[PDB]
């Protein structure tokens, strides 16, 4: 499922802003 | 005069803002007036600590930036933007800046403390929000962007991590580190990967439409429980964003999907928030047909969720971070760079 794919990803915690 | 009561409010809001913008508050407290309690946030762009103000006993969230570290990250002008904007704004769903000051080593921004924690926390744990629950939060961000954009501000970092839940269950937007006052177009690559509009990724000049795109992302994430574009690394996220394609969970209502197709629209000439009707194309869509906009502003709508109160000062809704001392050098660092702070 899409949910199961998300939960197994590396990007379920707090996400950092990017910059150049 | 429905939309024209809105204009009377917005013209007065603008007068109020311009006074503070042109004459910013400066040096309104000092570090040793606060007792340090706990670090409740870190990151390349400083840290946030729970502090207690001794003369009042109030708790606040104190952001600390290392001046030398800001310079290295080339965020001087962005930090000057953050503080000048936050000291000038006044809206129910923006976190209030109570004090700002600097010493030889650091910059400090003291905001009201929200023991309730971030939306991110609650959303991940619960898994997803119902549509009515998502709608209540989204209505507050719609009004907040109406406000900000009327002041010529672009916000540029909408995400659940930046939304705090207050004691009444309503939202407060914090972190203005990328907020900017700009008429017309701007070019900086900034934001968070999952929330970036196609035009930012493609290094085009862009405008406040990128905030409306990000709203699409947030509503989606709130209601689905995961973002519309996710992968393990940012480059894979950007490919998905620039593809023109988006998949909706089967439980999404037909009104939600149609709202979302119009916010997550790559074609700027068709994206809601950016057209001749402006914010009203969003405010008057079928998904918000039950939303009483004035009742939301006045905080008279009953909230879907109110976080558990464990006292002023409680830090149970924040994670545990490594405590780092506040070094204050005996020599002034970066005096000229941050003179206006």
């Amino acid at each position: 499922t899409t949910y199961a794919d998300f939960i197994a990803s590396g990007r379920t915690g707090r996400r950092n802003a990017i910059h150049d | 005069s429905e939309q024209e009561s809105v204009k009377e409010f917005l013209a007065k809001a603008k007068e109020d803002f311009l006074k503070k913008w042109e004459n910013p508050a400066q040096n309104t407290a000092h570090l040793d007036q606060f007792e340090r309690i706990k670090t409740i946030g870190t990151g390349s762009f400083g840290r946030v600590m729970l502090v207690k103000h001794m003369e009042t006993g109030n708790h606040y969230a104190m952001k600390i930036l290392d001046k030398q570290k800001v310079v290295k990250l080339k965020q001087i002008e962005h930090t000057l933007n953050e503080k000048r904007i936050l000291q000038a704004v006044n809206f129910p769903f923006l976190v209030k800046l109570e004090f700002s000051f600097k010493d030889n080593s650091n910059l400090y921004m003291v905001m009201e403390y929200m023991p309730g924690g971030d939306m991110f926390s609650h959303l991940r744990r619960i898994g997803r929000f119902s549509e009515p629950h998502a709608r209540f939060y989204a209505a507050q961000i719609v009004l907040t962007f109406e406000y900000l954009h009327s002041l010529d501000l672009i916000y540029r970092d909408l995400k659940p991590e930046n939304l705090l839940i207050d004691q009444q269950g309503y939202i407060k937007v914090a972190d203005f580190g990328f907020a900017k006052r700009v008429k017309g177009r701007t070019w900086t690559l900034c934001g968070t990967p999952e929330y970036l509009a196609p035009e930012i990724i493609l290094s085009k000049g862009y405008n406040k439409a990128v905030d409306w795109w990000a709203l699409g992302v947030l509503i989606y994430e709130m209601a689905a429980g995961y973002p519309p574009f996710f992968a393990d690394q940012p480059i894979q996220i950007y490919e998905k964003i620039v593809s023109g394609k988006v998949r909706f969970p089967s439980h999404f209502s037909s009104d939600l999907k149609d709202l979302l197709r119009n916010l997550l629209q790559v074609d700027l000439t068709k994206r809601f928030g950016n057209l001749k009707n402006g914010v009203n194309d969003i405010k008057n869509h079928k998904w918000f047909a039950t939303t009483d906009w004035i009742a939301i502003y006045q905080r008279k709508v009953e909230a879907p969720f109110i976080p558990k109160f464990k006292g002023p000062g409680d830090t149970s809704n924040f994670d545990d971070y490594e405590e780092e001392e506040i070094r204050v050098s005996i020599n002034e660092k970066c005096g000229k760079e941050f003179s206006e702070f």
